[PDB]
């Protein structure tokens, strides 16, 4: 109805933009690291299946 | 004469170089590794491993386990994190098998998970 | 889920338990040897 009440939603839509815009980055951040925890434990697994499959031949 | 070795963790690494002399701690006996060495698959008990280099004659890394591997060009060491041995795998299998949370004996040939699925996977498309 | 690229994550459904002419030399048993190094491969690809 009046324009102060749609204004204090205004401002809380805004502050709740604000942090989700951040957050988006923290998610970016938290893949990446996620990234080489990925690309750290492959030289294991492939020197293992290697070794299994000369030793099942 | 200097031969490769790695030492990898299923995590991580540990160490990645050039070596001449590896001593480590064998299934049967404490045995070492030199260039030029026969193809070899032994098991580790835990402790120090040791590798010799020029200079760094005494580098000296704990592992608590795993496996070797040798090639004569290559030398793979496939470490543990943790100590394997029964009664710390034994107890991590009990704590498995007791914070199964069963609340409801289901037959399992519920039709209710499709029923709630269908909607919820029409609810997302809605969002984006 | 797989990481196909940061936009595509691919539910898959992937089978574990079933899985030059020159020779390893066996410090212990070679049988055992096996039966640890499945195990300790089976870890890895769930941990992967």
């Amino acid at each position: 109805a009046g324009a102060k009440e749609i204004r204090s939603k205004i401002a809380s839509i805004k502050s709740t933009q604000k942090i989700t815009n951040a957050m988006e980055k923290v998610a970016v951040s938290k893949m990446r690291k996620a990234q080489m925890r990925m690309a750290a434990g492959r030289p294991y697994a492939e020197r293992i299946r290697q070794v299994i499959g000369h030793l099942a031949n | 004469i200097t031969v490769h070795c790695d030492i990898v963790s299923a995590e991580a690494e540990i160490f990645s170089g050039l070596v001449e002399m590896v001593i480590a701690h064998g299934a049967l006996g404490d045995l070492g590794i030199a260039p030029g060495h026969a193809p070899l698959i032994t098991d580790l008990k835990p402790g120090p491993i040791r590798l010799v280099k020029q200079g760094g004659e005494q580098e000296v890394y704990y592992i608590s386990g795993g496996f070797l591997e040798v090639q004569p060009n290559m030398v793979k060491v496939l470490a543990d994190t943790v100590v394997r041995a029964g009664d710390l795998d034994e107890a991590a299998a009990q704590e498995a098998l007791k914070a199964a949370e069963k609340a409801l004996q289901g037959k399992g040939a519920e039709f209710d998970y499709s029923a709630a699925a269908a909607r919820l996977a029409e609810a997302a498309a809605q969002l984006r | 889920n797989k990481f196909v690229n940061t936009m595509t994550q691919k539910p898959t459904v992937e089978q574990l338990i079933p899985l030059h002419h020159w020779d390893y030399l066996y410090e212990p048993d070679a049988k055992s040897l096996l039966d640890g190094l499945l195990v300790r491969y089976v870890e890895s690809q769930v941990y992967q």
